[PDB]
């Protein structure tokens, strides 16, 4: 009973949504956690491909000077969603002189996703987002979209394949002490991402964001230094 | 309406040589805001166009014509014959015949295959016409036919052609308030393009 | 009184809210699918505020249940829907 | 005459002069094919019966929805011999040919507007 | 095969079943031969109107376009007149602007695009037809052949149509360039003779030349003269 | 069993020749409650019945309102009921606004049938599932017009389309002689007695399961409910047997 | 061509303690002639709300025929009856719907509030309601109002007490004011039609006025 | 038809260390005949903002009603109070949508929010100028000078009330359209509170 | 009406302004910054009809940030000018009888500074020092007299001060105080306001 979006099953269980979720649970992982005044959005690169240039292929896209973005899944649909979100953010800023809050833009993205599930002539967007940024009141915020229509104000969740292990590791270590300073959050997220990946430093990227300092990616040298510092475990 | 700005352009056909010249000035009626404002566009290599009139439409028509010329050149492969641009601009102007533009373009160039000089002209809304000896159009249209008709001569070498195009403009454009203060002369001989800048009365 | 069934401890408790305001004197408890309930709630809010602007008075609960049911009746064949709304509400 | 009951996407168009026609050859040029088809349909419905306009217009509808997506140029090879303009070249294709459009919209937006979802 | 029956779906090897079927259909038609020579081109074909009940006038195959472009079909009869009318309309549309006649290549590209446009869509069959067109521009002769999907080639001695493999094999050992129309016409007649199922008659050949005068179509008595000679 | 391929849609004819969807909809309309539709010389009573989702919940609405001189009942699907009564109300309002006379029933019912005839032909649409019992007096005595799932309306004198009602039809046909000269009370008593046959044995009509509605000569269409229906439901003899 | 023409009229409304009164002269006059002498200008809407509509007699009919239809729609939808506090806003919205083609009317609404209380509203041709107590208006206005201002709400008077308006006084005042103001105006006179309304229904009233 | 209402009026509003104060008259004229004496002009849209009235009457009322609906919708959606700047820009866009068809309005949306006070101004022309001292309408002048001379940004509450009363009275004594009653409005953290209403005759008697 | 001037130089695009409002006979506000900001290197001066100026500037300003945020890098002054002119022409001719004057600025990293003059019919020049408003008539000659082709940043302020003193002394209106901003290869620098007691 799974050949069209509009149809149901004898029990319920709208199946195209579940299949889209299964498709989403196939790409590279992604994490994120907020602190006192800090947010990290680390991801992991599946393949090196030294001939390919890492400049063009990337996941941490910028949505505004106070909102950033990281996806997981099919690339083209995510790019389309990010483009639409950028346009909507600029339009809202034009119509009201106030920097856009995280909740409004994440609701817009969720609605745009949900709109493509109402007729058996358009496939749903199979991706998952990790919208995170700083509001206009200074309160750190984080969210997570979902292919069907939903979104939750998570704290330190994760998406992608093999997300149960990293989620358990994060929930078994997340405490107020680890979110006090700045580099402690980086240490925590690096320790979290080091699990699924084979060898650290080679294919791990971070994006540290501070209070109104805009998105700032990290060069490989700083990543190697942070891994070396976190390697002093005893 | 071609008085909110200024402009004047000629074109003379010599002996395997064509010359086009303009006047550099841009000002809002009596006032003047700048002295350098190009009115000659390098479409092709041995071809040129001479838009002259209201500037705010000159820029737009030049941009659209350049776009369409690039499209045709890329699609059809080889260069554009001088006669084709004539119908090009005619169609482009008649596009908005009811909402007319304000341009009196002049086209002057050479055939890339035959090297036979060609000169044409256009009215406000597009009415193709070709004159063998010379043509002129601009804000100061009246005070140039008299200067050009007597001074012209058939079968002129490049030096005499430059002298005649200089003398038919330098002392014939100062007899008017607007459209003065500088003259650019473009001489297009068989093998190399050459540009010169005259000096006139600074008033 | 509506339960929540939090999936993980890391999820913020106030992120999910089955209880939702409709106006100063009307509240409802959604169930089942979430996005469709959000769409219905948004339409109900727009309708009641528009009615307040037009007739300059307060809502009557039947006068908004009728509107939301009329909207939900459009299942069938234009941003028209194509499947029944798999949701349920307890207007109060 | 409607109230509000995104401005960057569609903006800079005052309400003043769309309810004020331009040069009188405006409603006879913006809507020409529609008016000609309406006149022919009315004539046929008056003189030949009610079947012909219904049949012909529903044929138009059937043939209209097989073209390429809106964000690309439409050949429109068919529907032309059926319309009757098979060789009636005029001031509709030589001036501002839609193939070389000077301005172009986004693909998803244009297709979703063509579907009428917005 | 479930992956067949619809032109909008790829078979799980990489192909389009409907396009190949249409190509086979246009292959199963009427033989046609086109020869390009240093002075001009010749297009030769034969008609199925063998019985005397038909007429020489009225219906006709090699319809000229403007003055320098002439075509010939080798597919479905009632399925290329619309295409020919579109080609003439496109030629005139190009002629009003750019006051100079259409070069062949632009016309080929435009007709190929308009023909392909009924491939990528969904719910309409592709045209079953494949047509050669000959031109004469810039003191040069041009020959092209169109495919049902649409992919022009700068062919020189194509003998596409029914039993076209034999025609190609025969032509791959006769043409040698640097020829006038006199020998080219005889070569085309021999190629048609190789596979005709009967003898050529006065009313079975529709040769048409495109020398540097236009697109004159040979009169029936002139065709008789060449056939005798 | 030679019908699986000829009933999946509505625009196909069986080899015998009959649209199966229409028959299925006419069978579907039998899900609901009985509704008698008696009439007299001066008044046209319209007595219905109401079900109960549960003892805690409240009952459904079976006697809607259309205008000052017309009131419809309902039987079957409750989805299309409102979608059709909207068209009812809009047409009546337009007829009152353009002209200045109440819209006669004989044109209104024809318009409703014409509207309901459209979906049974075009693809991708399904027939309606209502069992309307339109009643109302305008200018030439009260009328009782029935509507079916197919756009085939009947004129009538008294009938009880809806749930199990064949016994109701038999009772209504047995006593179809006195309905031409009686007062309001006697006609209402006859209607309630006819409805009582539908209700199963050892079950009486309470105050919360009747929706008597009356339109006549000098009174506009009014619906009665709750304790207000008690005066009509007093005599009713004592038991069917 | 000019899609406007005058037709005269006069509307007066007294909102007392538990009674609303709406009265109006009856004469359709345009240009210099007289069309009729009955032409009532006081239409009933509900059991406790009366509308008076002066001004051009081509929209005074359209608004009357639209308000009743919208009232029927509201009653059918919400299963109630519009109170006099909502009809004002609804009519204001309808009037403002054509701000670029204004209605040429001068409407007056009178009725009872939720509790027994007088209430008379007042509009303008563009449409903007405002609660009042004794507001009048129409063609022959600016004469009716000042006398009521002198009488109903004591203004520019000193050493005088305040007494609530009694029902016996209201009709006696209205008849006197219309009789006084009929002579000096051209468009008024003929028959006077009174629509006093209380909490038991609508009782009607007609008297002679400068017989013409 | 005839002139709608309110050919002109007066109002003022200044801000200081204890919020924003709004004052207004009440005389909705109709060209040359006084139509009313107690028409309220300080429009309430919620217990945080205070819409003002000027220019036309019906247009102002309708656009404040639409602004109130939009603000209430935003409140219900985003669970957070809307800033004054957002409402001002919204009204600016709606009014600027129609220009040249005869629109005429002057409004001085003001209130308290997370950034403190705010007294942005918008009209039919389309500008959205801010400020700390404002007065619009026909009787804006004849009051501008006095209220500019008295303003000190360090006043008390009673002194500010007296200043506003004096400014309105001196404006309405010299003009010919303002007058009637004087409404005085105060704004603070817990929303606006109505201060008092007064009649011109009593103020003239006590200021004589 | 208002006043806008901008003087070029070796490595600066220094622009002045006039912090003032307008009304019938009244000055609503005495400090209204007309200088909208495009990016870290581009300014946009705009004087015109009321409302349309602040609308057009807002629309054209929430469109250049989109390009930066969608392509990583930043526009160039020439592209910004050739885009603003096109938008202004298309919108003005479409349905609105606008009246807006603009004066772009900017400093790229390849060819010095760049100052652009644009009238209300959407023209585009590259004058080394332009002016707007009515004070242009009385001040452009003063600007032209002392303008050496190369001017040091120190002397530019003095030249501007003289050019504003002459306007404040010989003009009908009451422009009370002016704002000054100078752009270099470090961002958007600011200078103390010019106020005449």
């Amino acid at each position: 009973y799974d050949r069209a979006i509009t149809v149901f099953s004898p029990d319920g269980h709208l199946f195209q949504v579940e299949y889209a979720q299964e498709a989403v649970k196939k790409g590279s992982t992604a994490v994120g956690v907020r602190g006192r005044d800090i947010v990290v959005l680390g991801v992991e690169k599946k393949s090196v491909a030294k001939l390919q240039d890492e400049r063009t292929v990337r996941k941490i896209c910028a949505l505004d000077d106070n909102v950033c973005m990281a996806f997981a899944g099919l690339t083209a649909d995510a790019r389309i969603v990010i483009n639409r979100a950028r346009v909507e953010c600029q339009s809202h800023r034009l119509t009201v002189e106030d920097p856009v809050t995280v909740e409004y833009i994440t609701r817009y993205i969720a609605s745009l996703k949900q709109r493509y599930t109402q007729s058996n002539g358009r496939r749903p967007f199979g991706i998952s987002a990790l919208i995170v940024g700083f509001d206009f009141d200074g309160t750190p915020r984080l969210y997570q979209t979902d292919p069907s229509g939903t979104y939750h104000a998570w704290k330190a969740n994760a998406i992608g394949r093999g997300a149960k292990s990293v989620r358990e590791f994060l929930e078994k270590n997340y405490t107020d002490e680890a979110i006090e300073t700045d580099d402690l959050t980086i240490k925590l997220v690096i320790k979290a991402l080091l699990e699924v990946v084979q060898s650290g430093g080679k294919n791990i990227e971070l994006a540290v964001m501070r209070r109104d300092q805009s998105l700032k990616i990290l060069n490989p040298e700083e990543i190697e230094k942070y891994v070396a510092e976190i390697e002093k475990e005893k | 309406i071609m008085s909110y700005n200024g402009g004047a352009v000629m074109a003379m056909k010599g002996k395997n040589c064509v010359a086009i010249a303009a006047d550099r000035r841009f000002g809002i009626q009596a006032q003047m805001v700048t002295t350098d404002f190009q009115k000659i566009f390098p479409m092709g290599d041995r071809l040129y166009i001479g838009l002259a009139g209201l500037a705010t439409d000159v820029q737009t028509v030049a941009q659209r014509l350049k776009f369409r010329l690039n499209l045709y050149e890329l699609k059809e492969g080889r260069q554009i014959k001088p006669y084709t641009l004539m119908s090009m601009v005619a169609n482009l102007l008649y596009e908005k015949r009811f909402g007319p533009y304000y341009t009196e373009p002049v086209i002057a160039g050479l055939d890339p295959k035959t090297f036979k000089p060609f000169i044409c002209s256009l009215d406000l809304i597009g009415c193709p016409m070709v004159t063998d000896d010379f043509v002129v159009s601009g804000t100061c249209a009246e005070q140039m036919y008299g200067m050009c008709e007597s001074l012209w001569e058939p079968n002129m070498d490049p030096d005499h052609l430059f002298e005649t195009i200089s003398q038919a403009m330098l002392n014939a454009v100062d007899r008017d308030a607007v459209s003065g203060m500088g003259v650019i002369v473009h001489i297009i001989e068989k093998d190399k393009i050459t540009t010169r800048t005259l000096k006139a009365r600074m008033d | 009184a509506v339960e929540k069934r939090i999936t993980s401890p890391l999820m913020e408790p106030s992120s999910i809210e089955k209880i939702v305001e409709i106006d100063a004197h009307i509240g409802c408890a959604m169930s089942g699918l979430i996005a469709d309930a959000k769409t219905l709630i948004d339409k109900a809010r727009v309708e009641t505020q528009n009615h307040w602007f037009t007739y300059n008075e307060t809502m009557t609960v039947e006068s908004v249940t009728q509107a939301v049911s009329n909207l939900a009746l459009q299942f069938g064949e234009p941003g028209a829907m194509s499947r029944p709304f798999g949701v349920a509400l307890l207007f109060g | 005459s409607p109230v509000t009951e995104d401005l960057l996407r569609k903006g800079f168009s005052c309400v003043k002069n769309e309810l004020l026609p331009s040069h009188p050859l405006e409603l006879s040029e913006k809507n020409f094919q529609l008016n000609q088809d309406k006149m022919n349909f009315s004539t046929l419905r008056n003189i030949q019966g009610l079947f012909a306009p219904l049949k012909l217009q529903m044929e138009f509808k059937a043939v209209q929805q097989v073209q390429r997506l809106p964000f690309l140029s439409s050949s429109n090879l068919s529907l032309d011999v059926l319309r009757g303009n098979d060789e009636t070249i005029g001031f509709e294709d030589i001036l501002n040919d839609p193939s070389q459009s000077e301005v172009m919209g986004e693909p998803h937006l244009m297709v979703e507007y063509k579907l009428g979802l917005l | 095969r479930g992956y067949s029956f619809s032109l909008t779906t790829f078979s799980p090897s990489g192909k389009l079943v409907q396009i190949e079927y249409a190509l086979a259909a246009v292959a199963g038609g009427a033989p046609s031969v086109g020869i390009k020579a240093a002075n001009g081109v010749v297009l030769a074909t034969e008609k199925k109107q063998k019985s005397i009940l038909y007429d020489e006038r009225s219906v006709h195959k090699v319809e000229p376009i403007t003055k320098h472009i002439g075509l010939v079909y080798s597919g479905m009869g009632p399925d290329y007149r619309v295409l020919v009318h579109r080609a003439r309309k496109l030629a005139q549309q190009y002629y009003l602007v750019y006051q100079e006649p259409i070069p062949t290549a632009q016309l080929v590209q435009r007709v190929a695009s308009v023909m392909q446009e009924y491939t990528q869509s969904g719910g309409v069959r592709p045209f079953g037809v494949s047509l050669l067109i000959c031109g004469w521009n810039e003191g040069r002769p041009y020959l092209f052949q169109s495919d049902p999907s649409g992919a022009y080639f700068a062919w020189k001695a194509t003998a596409m149509g029914k039993n076209y493999v034999n025609g190609k094999t025969f032509l791959e050992k006769r043409y040698n360039e640097d020829l006038e129309l006199e020998d080219a016409i005889h070569t085309a007649i021999l190629t048609l003779k190789e596979s005709f199922e009967g003898q050529m008659t006065e009313d079975n050949i529709e040769v048409g030349i495109c020398n540097e005068a236009g697109f004159r179509r040979l009169t029936p008595t002139e065709v008789k003269d060449y056939l005798a000679a | 069993m030679f019908r699986n391929q000829y009933d999946n849609d509505v625009t196909v004819w069986s080899p015998q020749g009959r649209i199966h969807q229409i028959e299925y909809a006419m069978e579907a309309v039998k899900q609901g409650s009985a509704t008698v539709g008696l009439k007299s010389k001066t008044h046209a009573v319209l007595v219905a019945l109401k079900r109960a989702q549960s003892e805690l919940a409240a009952h459904q609405k079976k006697i809607l309102h259309v205008d000052n001189h017309i009131g419809i009942s309902i039987a079957g699907l409750t989805a299309d009921a409102r979608l059709l009564c909207n068209f009812m109300r809009q047409e009546c309002l337009d007829s009152r606004f353009v002209f200045d006379r109440p819209l006669p029933v004989s044109r209104l019912v024809s318009l409703i049938g014409s509207k309901t005839q459209i979906p049974t032909q075009r693809y991708g649409r399904r027939p309606y599932g209502v069992g309307l019992l339109i009643a109302g007096y305008d200018d030439m005595g009260p009328h009782i017009f029935q509507t079916c799932p197919s756009a085939n309306y009947f004129d009538c004198r008294a009938m009880s389309i809806g749930a199990r009602s064949q016994s109701a039809r038999t009772y209504l046909e047995r006593h179809m002689s006195e309905f031409m000269e009686c007062n309001l009370n006697e006609l209402v008593k006859h209607g309630l007695r006819a409805l009582r046959e539908t209700l199963p044995a050892e079950q009486d009509l309470t105050t919360k399961n009747v929706s008597i509605g009356i339109v006549g000569k000098d009174l506009e269409f009014t619906i009665y409910d709750d304790d207000d229906v008690s005066p009509f439901l007093e005599g009713l003899e004592e038991r069917p047997q | 061509f000019s899609p406007y023409v005058f037709n005269g009229g006069t509307i007066l409304a007294i909102a007392g303690e538990d009674f609303a009164i709406v009265a109006s002269d009856t004469r359709l006059s345009e240009g210099f002639s007289i069309h009729t002498r009955d032409s009532p200008k006081c239409y009933k809407l509900t059991d406790k709300t009366v509308i008076g509509c002066s001004g051009f007699h081509g929209d005074c009919l359209t608004l009357t025929k639209i308000i009743e239809a919208r009232l029927k729609m509201y009653k059918h939808s919400n299963n109630k009856a519009m109170t006099t506090g909502a009809i004002a806003a609804m009519l204001s919205t309808i009037l403002y719907s054509r701000r670029f083609f204004p209605y040429y009317v001068y409407n007056i609404i009178g009725g009872l509030d939720e509790e027994g209380k007088g209430a008379v509203y007042s509009f303008d041709p563009v449409g903007s309601y405002q609660r009042d107590s004794f507001k009048a208006g129409g063609s022959a206005s600016a004469m009716l109002q000042p006398l009521l201002d002198n009488q109903v709400g004591f203004k520019n008077m000193q050493n005088v007490e305040h007494v609530p308006l009694s029902l016996d006084r209201a009709m006696r005042l209205v008849k006197d004011v219309f009789i006084s103001a009929a002579e000096r105006d051209v468009y008024t006179g003929d028959a006077l039609r009174i629509c006093i309304v209380t909490k038991e229904g609508i009782r009607e009233e007609t008297v002679s006025l400068r017989k013409d | 038809p005839g002139i709608e209402m309110l050919h002109g009026t007066t109002t003022l509003a200044f801000k200081f260390r204890h919020g924003v104060i709004v004052a207004a008259d009440s005389r909705a004229t109709a060209g040359a005949y006084i139509a009313s004496q107690t028409v309220k002009k300080v429009i309430e849209i919620n217990p945080y903002l205070l819409g003002t009235m000027a220019g036309g009457a019906a247009d102002c009322s309708f656009w404040e009603r639409l602004l109130a609906r939009q603000c209430r919708i935003y409140e219900l959606r985003n669970k957070e109070r809307i800033s004054v700047a957002a409402a001002s820009k919204l009204l600016a866009n709606m009014v600027y949508q129609y220009k040249g068809m005869g629109l005429s309005m002057g409004t001085m949306i003001c209130g308290w929010d997370k950034r403190g006070p705010g007294l942005y101004y918008v009209d039919s022309e389309g500008n959205r100028i801010s400020g700390a001292t404002f007065s619009v309408g026909s009787g804006s002048v004849y009051a501008y000078g006095v209220m500019d001379r008295g303003y000190s940004y360090d006043l008390e509450v009673e002194q500010a009330y007296d200043l506003a009363r004096r400014a309105i009275y001196q404006a309405t004594y010299r003009d010919a359209y303002s007058g009637g009653a004087v409404n005085l409005y105060h704004v603070r953290e817990d929303g606006w509170i109505r201060v008092s209403s007064d009649n011109v005759a009593d103020l003239h008697e006590k200021y004589s | 009406m208002e006043y806008l001037i901008g003087i070029q130089g070796p490595d600066y695009v220094l622009v002045a302004s006039d912090r003032v409002a307008a009304s019938n006979i009244v000055q609503m506000k005495d400090d209204h910054d007309k200088m909208f900001k495009m990016s870290e290197k581009i300014l946009l001066l705009c004087v015109g009809e009321a409302g349309d100026t602040v609308q057009f500037a807002e629309y054209i300003q929430k469109n250049v940030q989109l390009y930066k945020m969608r392509n990583g890098y930043e526009l160039s002054p020439t592209a910004a000018a050739n885009f603003t002119r096109r938008n202004l022409a298309d919108c003005l001719r479409s349905r609105t009888p606008y009246h807006v004057n603009l004066l772009l600025a900017g400093y790229d990293e390849h060819e010095g500074p760049a100052l652009y003059y644009m009238d209300y019919l959407a023209a585009l020049a590259k004058a080394p020092f332009a002016a707007h408003g009515y004070g242009a008539f009385l001040t452009l000659s003063i600007l032209d007299r002392y303008y050496t082709p190369t001017i040091s940043r120190e002397r530019a302020v003095e030249l501007l001060r003289k050019c504003l003193e002459e306007l404040q002394k010989r003009f009908i209106l009451n422009l009370p105080t002016f704002s000054v901003r100078i752009i270099d290869k470090n961002g958007i620098h600011d200078l103390d306001n010019i106020s005449f007691p």
